DNA sequence: GACTAGATCAGAAGCAGTAGAGCATGCATAGTTTT
């Protein structure tokens, strides 16, 4: 096979499962003129260990380097696999600008569909993004769901409702939690299905959820008649009804 | 003998280098 | 929790083919006139 | 001191060897073989053609000449090289510990006797002259036979036949749990027996320290670089040998490499003339000057011939004050004049009376120098130099004389004509405050040279693939902070005292 | 569960856009070209 | 008879150090052109 018929390869990377010197013996092999050093004629200078000698390579624009990756999959495939993203570790800036036409900023391709793996590797790339807050970061996902029609979907169903329960002894009053009951985790499993559970009752509070105490049921409606817009009274047994049926049923039965 | 190295033998343990320390 | 990701992974595919499609599109009927 | 320094390294191979006793703490294995790399690179700077070998004892594999059990030659004496630093570098941590075990084994029984057998032979085997013999023990076990005395006659046996041709045994011992008694069994094999070292160690010995140190100058042995003859008349005539106690330290010369195998190429320089296009030999061409218009035609071996003045050799020229001397009036590095009655006998004898006789005096010797052949003649000083030694008894300057170059006539330069303008008293004083805050003890050996540090720590790290170049400090950069910390508030007073409120010197 | 629905949706998003910015660029300043 | 081992002399190669030539950096000074 010679398929790497009339090009130029150096290694500069020891440090790996396969030795250095059993690579240069298959690239011999398949054909490629091996050169121990890079110059102005070698066409890729792969290094799977990001030594010294590997970032005086990068430090001068003149060529870029290789994953070893690259020869196991021509080697694999006998054929002449393209340099892809995911193998390069750096590009010249002739590479650059080619790989900007047919590929974007991130590993993911302009004109080929994309598999999980390949997902995978560029949701790997980036390094990170923490430049939002809780309520823009909830606003875009709401946009996203009600776009692309996501809303189906078992969970994230309490998301454009607002949730608040009768924890305290004195509603508005955070000094008198009433930990210990199974109300907390009635709200703790409905904020994992996607609720907001809101700790203070403001005008935009859209669901109250009630326990086996209706005492305070009247304070409640009177404070439902003062504010703008109205809010359902919803009993626990609602949430739990509908969690096995993952749907949200209707509230004139748990009103 | 005394203070000889244990690098090169026949040479006198050369003291590191201090610089300049101030009195 | 040990399906949501892949939930989520399936919708962000379906929509990433879309717009590369899309794009697909636009750029070869640009290139053909 | 002729021949090659030759070390061996045996390192125990023992279970005790690769335990922890503190969960952050290196076991004794590694911190042999950090030694036994620190060693190696130090050796490659500083003397590159010293042999060096690595042994392990008490492992379950063997590979000696003599085929003894539980003895496994890892390197045989050879000069030090990178890719030796690399297959010690495979047992550096937890996992190169388990490739340590897989490869040969640990844990095994061992005799001393057939381990300082393998060592002596190994010394054999090397075919250049040794200077020293010596053979480092890495050990944590005081008492390695305790079971069987015959063994520790055997072992003591071999350690006095050792002893007796000509090699030094020293024992590194590594911490041990309960601690290392060197009185009960290796007081007999070491060498030498310090009175202070006969109480029990908890820690590791004081040696691993100074190895770990890693030297990177070059040791030059002694050498002269003449021998020459001291000419007080047509027939006295008396030896002297020169040396150079101050020379300037070289990067080593670059050589030129093949790009495709990393094989060095060699290169000729030849010349042809242009029409024919033949090589022309150096007997076919001729030397040109031009002067006044005309060119002067000259053949090589007169241009050679215009430099002949005197045969090699220092000839006496009188005796002159020492004050007579100027310390601006440097033109090259000195040199050390010394007796030698190889060439001369009787030499020794009126050197060492010139010199007491000069000390005594005040005088210095006025010679005429000329080095080799072919060489115009210089004026030289030489200069008494006492003996000294600091309080160890170590000598610090050594008895002779000390040959200082004295300039011609064209070596010196006419200056611009400067203006005097002298400083008050006040000024004087508050400079004189300043001086006095950042005063310093100097010593010739308290800097280093960044450039060949540099280098050296570069061609490590490119030899041995490390991730980044160990960067070195420079004790050459001035501290500014601490000397705006000590000066305080001097410095404003100064300026204030001998600048006017608008001068601005950076512009 | 929250962490990871996050991370992965703000994950996507960034990619989406991207992938917008490209073909919006195209389809404007290609087509009016 | 054959063969081996120890000592010694000579030549040669390696290394160190100096000298001489060449290459790049910057500026002094003056000259020339422009306004």
């Amino acid at each position: 096979s010679n398929i790497f018929e009339d090009v130029e390869f150096c290694v500069m990377s020891g440090t790996d499962s396969q030795p250095k010197p059993d690579l240069e013996n298959r690239i011999a092999e398949f054909g490629g003129y091996i050169v121990q050093n890079p110059g102005p004629d070698t066409y890729c200078v792969i290094a799977g260990s990001e030594n010294i000698r590997v970032k005086n390579i990068i430090l001068s624009n003149k060529h870029d380097v290789v994953k070893p990756a690259w020869l196991l999959e021509c080697f694999k495939t006998k054929s002449f696999v393209p340099w892809q993203p995911r193998f390069m570790i750096h590009m010249c800036p002739s590479t650059k600008e080619h790989f900007a036409r047919e590929y974007d900023c991130y590993g993911d391709s302009y004109f080929i569909d994309t598999d999980l793996n390949q997902l995978k590797e560029v949701f790997s790339g980036i390094k990170n993004s923490n430049e939002q807050t809780p309520e823009e970061m909830a606003s875009l996902i709401a946009d996203l769901e009600y776009r692309y029609s996501w809303d189906c979907s078992p969970l994230s169903m309490f998301r454009r409702h607002t949730v608040y329960l009768d924890s305290y002894a004195v509603i508005n009053d955070l000094s008198t939690k009433n930990e210990g009951t199974r109300l907390a985790i009635k709200a703790l499993e409905l904020r994992f299905h996607g609720a907001k559970v809101v700790s203070c009752l403001a005008e935009g509070v859209s669901h109250v959820i009630i326990g086996e105490d209706h005492s305070r049921v009247a304070d409640f409606k009177a404070f439902r008649r003062t504010f703008k817009r109205k809010f359902k009274i919803l009993k626990e047994s609602w949430v739990t009804d509908s969690i096995d049926k993952c749907e949200l049923q209707e509230e004139n039965q748990y009103l | 003998c005394p203070g000889e190295s244990l690098i090169n033998p026949g040479f006198k343990s050369k003291k590191p280098a201090g610089g300049v320390d101030f009195d | 929790k040990e399906a949501l990701e892949t939930d989520l992974y399936k919708r962000f595919i379906l929509v990433l083919n879309e717009k590369k499609t899309k794009i697909r599109s636009l750029h070869n009927k640009l290139l053909n006139a | 001191y002729s021949g090659r320094d030759s070390l061996i390294f045996l390192v125990d191979a023992s279970k005790a060897m690769f335990e922890s006793q503190s969960e952050d703490e290196l076991t004794p294995f590694d911190m042999s073989i950090q030694c036994i790399q620190s060693v190696y690179i130090s050796k490659i700077i500083s003397s590159d053609r010293d042999l060096l070998a690595v042994v392990f004892y008490g492992t379950e594999k063997d590979k000696n000449s003599v085929n003894f059990k539980n003895i496994y030659v890892l390197q045989e004496l050879d000069n030090p090289g990178a890719k030796r630093i690399l297959e010690l570098d495979q047992f550096k941590g937890q996992q190169g510990q388990k490739r340590f075990q897989d490869m040969m084994g640990h844990g095994s029984d061992y005799s001393l006797s057939e381990v300082l057998w393998v060592c002596a032979n190994l010394f054999s085997d090397v075919q250049f002259k040794m200077s020293h013999k010596r053979i480092m023990l890495f050990t944590n076990e005081d008492n390695p036979h305790g079971n069987d005395s015959a063994k520790a006659s055997r072992a003591r046996t071999k350690a006095g036949d050792l002893r007796d041709t000509g090699i030094f045994l020293d024992l590194m011992h590594l911490k041990k749990p309960g601690g290392f008694d060197i009185s009960l069994f290796y007081r007999d094999i070491i060498s030498i027996a310090e009175d202070e070292d006969l109480r029990v160690h908890f820690e590791e010995s004081s040696k691993l320290e100074d190895l770990l140190r890693k030297v990177r100058a070059k040791e030059t042995r002694k050498r002269a670089l003449s021998r020459l003859k001291l000419k007080l008349n047509k027939d006295i005539v008396i030896s002297v040998g020169i040396y150079n106690l101050v020379q300037k330290a070289l990067k080593p010369p670059p050589i030129k490499l093949y790009r495709e195998t990393n094989e060095p190429v060699k290169t000729k320089t030849r010349t042809f003339n242009t029409s024919t296009g033949g090589l022309l030999l150096p007997s076919d061409t001729k030397r040109s000057q031009i002067y006044g218009s005309r060119q002067i035609i000259l053949e090589k071996e007169e241009t050679e011939e215009l430099k002949r003045f005197d045969d090699p050799g220092l000839m006496l020229m009188g005796f002159k004050p020492l004050v007579l001397l100027k310390k601006h009036h440097y033109l090259r590095p000195s040199l050390f004049v010394y007796p030698e009655e190889s060439l001369v006998i009787g030499s020794s004898t009126l050197f060492s009376a010139l010199l007491i006789k000069c000390l005594e005096k005040e005088v210095a010797a006025l010679c005429r120098y000329t080095p080799r052949r072919n060489i115009p003649p210089y004026f030289v000083a030489l200069v008494p130099q006492e003996e000294e030694l600091d309080d160890q008894k170590i000598q610090v300057t050594p008895p002779g004389f000390q040959l200082v170059f004295l300039p011609f006539a064209d070596d010196k330069r006419k200056m611009p004509f400067t203006e005097k303008i002298m400083a008050t008293p006040e000024q004087v004083g508050k400079m004189k405050a300043i001086v006095e805050k950042l005063r310093f003890t100097y010593r010739s050996d308290s800097f280093e040279n960044p450039v060949l540090q540099q280098h050296f720590r570069n061609l490590e790290a490119l030899a041995l693939d490390l991730m980044e170049p160990e960067q070195a400090v420079d004790l050459t950069l001035p501290k500014v902070e601490a000397m705006n910390k000590r000066l305080g508030s001097l410095v404003d007073e100064f300026k204030e005292l001998v600048y006017p409120p608008d001068y601005n010197p950076e512009g």
